[PDB]
RNA sequence: GGGGAGUGAAAUAGAACCUGAAACCGUAUGCGUACAAGCAGUGGGAGCCUACUUGUUAGGUGACUGCGUACCUUUUGUAU
RNA sequence: GGGGCUCAAACCACACACCGAAGCUGCGGGUGUCACGUAAGUGACGCGGUAGAGGAGCGUUCUGUAAGCCUGUGAAGGUG
């Protein structure tokens, strides 16, 4: 099962105007100051005004 | 002020100071050439129409140039036929300066 | 002059050529029409 | 004399594919589809040179029946009576002056009906 | 107004161009962000293209970190590399590794 | 070069016609000439140079002959089987305006443009319509 | 792998290195595109945007609209 | 063909007007043939086309012209 015309650039272009990216959902540590997703621990192992790793 | 003229098998509508490409008429550059076939001449409210000729009205023009303008193409093809011909046109004109209606 | 000698009108011709294009006058056959014998590649009828 | 033939196929491409430039995806960049598209575009307009002649001269009727019924007449009624007298005057400029110069078409129209066709 | 281009890195184009797509006309510090916690490859790749421009700013220029803006994101694609994949009834398919060039732009402005 | 309509210094009017015992397609033939703008000079094809037609009365329409009893309207649904038809008399107890409608609709051209001819014309059911204050004048009286 | 600095007449001659086309893939700017049905043009044509210097111009888009079923080859005949 | 049409927008007559083609005419060009013309020079009839015949050209590379002419104050090529 092919396609019996080769699909323009408008079209392949069309069909891949749905896979966009997001991932916006950072925030930053009152106590040290730095960014790191929401509800995840932090690259420097803190999480919620607590050292936990 | 505006008046018809017949130029070159067609008419124009023509008023006082106006330029105007017409088919190529046989007169140099810069001189003046009159139209006898005017066909109406109105001013404002006086309108006055050919009989099937304005009697007693001219339009005198000055001729500008002889240029021609703007190539057209001539394709002729025949689907399957072996047949493609190809031409090329430049119709000459003759620009004017309308300079009087009366 | 080397540079302005030529032969008279007449005397030398162009050799047109067979199958360079179809605005020519012979493309696409060459003058040899279409199916059959007298088209084909030593195409002739024996004398 | 080995002549090479890759620097006058490339100024014929050139020369059909900026002919055919404005025209939608492979009709203005392949060669073999945007020559098909520059042969069709002459096609056409050949026959539309012949249209436009067509095409303008029933707009400028349009509009001269328009205007003329607006004075109480046809468009064939006033071709008729623009010969029981004789006006030489076209589609063109009565069209102009049916939109423009109402009060000069509206004179024209009296002097056809005053001919009574 | 400074670029830093990497030639050649190992993911292909339309892969790098989402994430291309995701930080064009962001400032700097906006921009590191979403890139250090971007769940792809392009990411890595790109937060290394953007350090290296942004660190040419401050070396080259005098331009503060906190004034750039990331101004220019494209990714070209560049020479892929050709292989082959052996598969079923003798047939032999073409694999190409593709690769892109990705360059970042940092301004002021 | 002529003169062309452009859709920015456009005059239109409004326009009431009362269907009271008007032929359905003598009636609808002027208001389609009216929407496209046949009957100004300034007719140009390209753009919408008509005027807007309130018809107030349209039940009051009437075929002739047999034409109310019969005089089918068909609309498929897009199922299979889903022909559906009603004639002139059940459609202007239903929907009155329906067929004064798509008379005139039919008589537009099948454009966007004849869509945006059919969008001036308001077709209504009783003697009143609410358009008082583009105030509208009476036509073929 | 780059950003500079140097060499060089030239490094967008930097080693995959003279020139560096087309296919194909991008980024930027302008304009048009989410009530509209088909060989994608062509005739008409408003609007907008740039250069000019202004106008009865030049370039770019082309709302809307009339006409319009590619090319080849084979055939009595193909949008087929 | 659709809308729709019923003292018709159908039918049978008759009348007058109009639209309608690349048909004709007007206006401006180009070309073939023929006849005229100290060769300017006009006229007249033409000018859809497949196979095919005939006529006249463009461009590419090489050689002569050329130990010439052009060209680093910029060749060929490429792109407007």
């Amino acid at each position: 099962a092919v396609q019996q015309n080769k699909k323009s650039r408008s079209a392949r272009d069309m069909r891949r105007s749905h896979d966009a990216l997001e991932s916006n959902a950072l925030s930053v540590e009152k106590s040290t100051g730095e960014v790191h997703l929401r509800h995840h621990v932090s690259p420097d192992g803190f999480y919620r005004g607590r050292k936990v790793v | 002020m505006y008046a018809v003229i017949v130029t070159g098998g067609k008419q124009h509508k023509v008023t006082e100071g106006e330029f105007l490409k017409v088919e190529k008429l046989d007169v140099a550059t810069g001189e003046a050439i009159d139209f006898d076939r005017v066909l109406l001449v109105a001013n404002g409210e006086d309108v006055k129409i050919g009989l099937p000729v304005v009697e007693g009205a001219k339009v005198t023009a000055e001729v500008v140039s002889h240029g021609r303008h703007d190539k057209v193409r001539i394709i002729k093809f025949r689907r399957r036929k072996h047949h493609m011909k190809r031409q090329g046109h430049r119709q000459w004109f003759t620009e004017i300066k309308i300079t009087g209606i009366q | 002059q080397l540079n302005d000698l030529r032969s008279a009108p007449g005397a030398r011709r162009e050799k047109h050529r067979p199958g360079r294009g179809i605005g020519s006058g012979l493309g696409k056959t060459g003058g040899r029409g279409h199916k059959g014998l007298t088209s084909r590649s030593g195409g002739k009828v024996a004398p | 004399a080995r002549v090479k033939r890759g620097v006058i196929a490339r100024r014929r491409h050139k020369k059909i594919l900026k002919l055919a430039k404005g025209y939608y995806g492979a009709r203005s960049r392949v060669f073999r589809v945007a020559k098909q598209a520059v042969i069709k575009a002459g096609q056409y307009a050949y026959r539309d040179r012949r249209q436009r002649k067509r095409q303008f001269r029933a707009l400028w009727i349009a509009r001269i029946n328009a205007g003329a019924r607006q004075n109480g007449l046809s468009y064939s009624r006033l071709i008729a009576g623009l010969k029981k007298a004789a006006i030489e005057i076209d589609r063109k400029v009565l069209a102009d002056l049916a939109v423009n110069e109402k009060a000069a078409f509206t004179a024209i129209v009296e002097k056809a009906k005053a001919s009574l066709a | 107004e400074v670029a830093a281009k990497l030639s050649g890195a190992r993911i292909s184009a339309q892969k790098a161009r989402l994430v291309a797509d995701q930080i064009r006309g962001k400032k700097v510090g906006e921009a590191l962000n979403l890139l250090a916690f971007s769940s792809k490859k392009a990411a890595e790749i790109m937060k290394k293209v953007l350090e290296s421009a942004v660190a040419n700013a401050e070396h080259n220029e005098g331009a503060d970190v906190d004034d750039l803006k990331v101004s220019t994101v494209f990714v070209n694609e560049g020479r892929s590399l050709k292989r082959i994949m052996p598969r079923a009834k003798g047939r032999a398919d073409r694999i190409v590794k593709r690769s892109c060039h990705i360059t970042v732009k940092v301004a002021d402005k | 070069k002529t003169y062309t309509a452009k859709p920015e210094t456009v005059q239109r009017d409004w326009f009431v016609v009362d269907a009271a015992g008007q032929t359905l397609g003598r009636l609808a033939t002027e208001i389609a000439r009216r929407l496209r703008g046949k009957h100004k000079p300034e007719y140009t094809p390209h753009v919408d140079t008509g005027d807007y037609i309130v018809v107030i009365n349209a039940e009051q329409v009437r075929v002739t002959g047999a034409k109310t009893t019969d005089k089918m309207y068909y609309h498929h649904s897009g199922f299979p089987g889903g022909i559906k038809s009603i004639n002139f008399e059940k459609l202007i107890a239903k929907a009155p305006e329906r067929v004064i409608e798509t008379a005139v609709k039919g008589m537009l051209p099948k454009n966007p443009l004849g869509r945006d001819m059919y969008r001036k014309l308001k077709v209504y059911k009783g003697a009143s319509h609410p358009h008082t204050a583009q105030q509208p004048q009476e036509l073929k009286i």
